């Protein structure tokens, strides 16, 4: 019933199989929502970002294809959410009368992501299909290429977990810090480096776009 | 007024601002480029032009909103008019469309504003 | 004044800004759309309208508060009054409600401002 | 000037903005609500009121600083003076404290400004 | 007009704003620093200068866009012209290039604007 | 001009804004407090003072730039000159230093601007 998305460079072949993995087991939610734990800093977040927004997936894809640096391909992956997918709001409430503060600017950021987080692992059997995204510089527009169906997909009438993320880390030192973003105020957790990547070929590299502090950008569009 | 022409559920994917002299006076302009993912549009460019010293026309307000929507990548509706400018390499670069109004889209089938 | 009409613990979920001409003079408008839950509210549109070249009426200040609350999705109280506009291919879209005041709601049963 | 009254190391936990008419005069105002980590001190309301047709008093700059600090939840110092406003209902909602200055507090034992 | 000189796909990596006096008169300026990786740039400075009390020349609008693009680190196109300024202590610091237009680059060999 | 005094690679760790009356005129002030990494500097306060209705001196543009760097915590260079204000209310709090220019530092030993 509740479906979500994630853009990735790895072939339908591979993630139908493997799914998506978090960097680690750190459940400091604020640290993940800042794109620190999941992307920019010590990559160890317990969470995998997904979005309910088709439009957002196209905005993510644009940030790679639009660079001559990016040699890969991209696919939009459609995923069925269930009792290990969580929306952030109930966890935020849970944290905020435990003294943890979320700034207005953080809440603006979160509100732009349409995000649902998954803990630790998203099995390949929750991934319905894959659509190859094609870039065209002719008019600089992203298009849907061929559509791949996961034969291994397991049907199901299941929705997002409406409660709080379990064993949430509640910090002793909550301060205001950089909000790592890219593109049009896209959280860094949505970038390729948001999940564990493949690393057996030690010579290989791939293109990540320009990241920035959202605090600066938000300061410039709010006043 | 004429709010009959518009595009629904589009995003701003480009911005432009500049100063120029044409026809003998100094002017201001800003342009937006719009897209609809996976769909080609007949029109991709809207501008607002302001000769310095003219009457207030909401140039700043419109420019600030456009920047705002470009920053969020938000879904919006864009209203435009046909405006034959006549610095015209301006039209070769920025087309003959005047941006008139910007509205948000809360869902893929509702946008605020006249319809 | 009349601060008797308002909706408490609401969110701004849509924005609209535009420029239009009526009666030979150019004007500005911006509107907010508000919501509470999954079901749409019977009164959900409030606007502020401004003729260019007039005195300060807090149009910009209001538009900026509204953008902020829209951006954060915060729970606020919205104050409005009944205003029969003068162009009415204007109430056609945005109703006859004029936006008058915005306040935050720190909890689900306290909002700042007159009651 | 008189900068002897203030509260240090407080947070803004409520905002209010509006336009109102009273006694034949039209005004715009904004008010802040302050707290000191959930202890709710004796005076928690400060406003700035701007009568249309009066001269610049730094209303927008003051309001934008307030909005910034409300957004960050930062610890600040708030300076105020007594100004008995003229709407009887306005003072009933917001008391007679006029916001005159805002300063940040870099630590729990230092705030910028006169002491 | 002359939109003949530009650098495509650059990023703003530095900003400068200030006030200075020359010839008994006061002005304000802002400058951007630009960089392009692997395609080295011959020129790294563009400025805009505004003599206080002169007529509107889009100083604030221009500065507003520069601040935004500096914040996002985005790739942009920058248009400039030669203006050997009046203070030549100014040119030893910021060179003789005047910023006239800023545009986004949707991709690495397409930028909005005239070519 | 006098750009001889500056501090490089500092961060803005405090802000101050206010309104006050002196003599017969109302003024506004804005000040920054600066830091260098782990330490306090012999001179750490810079202000800008503006009499309402007086000539444009770039008060708001300077104020907005400072707010941006305060928000990002960025390393910047701060240019100042000695200005003994004559409201000494003010000097006991903010010293005799006037902020004249702000610049970014793209690396730990490059800051834009005159040197």
């Amino acid at each position: 019933t509740d479906f979500v998305y994630r853009v990735d460079s790895r072939p339908p072949e591979e993630i139908f199989r493997d799914g998506f993995r978090s960097h680690g087991f750190n459940r400091n939610l604020q640290q993940h929502l800042r794109g620190d734990s999941c992307a920019a800093g010590s990559r160890d977040s317990a969470f995998i970002a997904t979005t309910t927004s088709l439009i957002e997936t196209y905005n993510i894809a644009r940030q790679y294809y639009s660079s001559s640096g990016f040699h890969g391909r991209l696919y939009r992956y459609r995923i069925r959410a269930n009792n290990i997918f969580y929306p952030i709001q109930p966890s935020v409430n849970y944290l905020t009368q435990r003294g943890i503060t979320f700034s207005g600017f953080e809440r603006i950021m979160m509100r732009e992501q349409n995000e649902i987080v998954a803990v630790e692992h998203i099995p390949g059997e929750n991934i319905v299909e894959a659509v190859e995204l094609t870039y065209d510089r002719f008019n600089s527009q992203v298009s849907d290429g061929p559509g791949t169906t996961n034969a291994r997909y397991v049907p199901g009438s299941t929705f997002v977990n409406p409660g709080v993320i379990p064993q949430l880390v509640v910090p002793t030192v909550s301060v205001r810090e950089r909000i790592n973003a890219f593109g049009s105020l896209i959280s860094a957790c949505f970038a390729l480096k948001g999940v564990r990547r493949d690393g057996l070929n030690k010579r290989a590299t791939y293109y990540e776009p320009e990241f920035y502090d959202a605090r600066g950008v938000l300061k410039e569009i709010i006043k | 007024a004429d709010y009959d022409k518009y595009f629904s559920n589009v995003q701003i994917n480009n911005l432009s601002y500049g100063v120029y002299t044409s026809g003998g006076k100094e002017s201001q302009f800003f342009c937006i480029g719009i897209k609809r993912d996976n769909v080609t549009l007949p029109i991709h460019n809207m501008c607002k032009v302001d000769v310095f010293g003219s009457h207030k026309q909401g140039f700043d307000a419109m420019m600030e909103m456009a920047k705002y929507y470009y920053a969020t990548g938000e879904s919006i509706r864009v209203y435009y008019k046909e405006n034959v400018w006549s610095d015209s390499e301006f039209k070769k670069a920025f087309s003959t469309n005047e941006l008139i109004s910007l509205s948000t889209c809360s869902s893929s089938d509702y946008c605020m504003g006249p319809q």
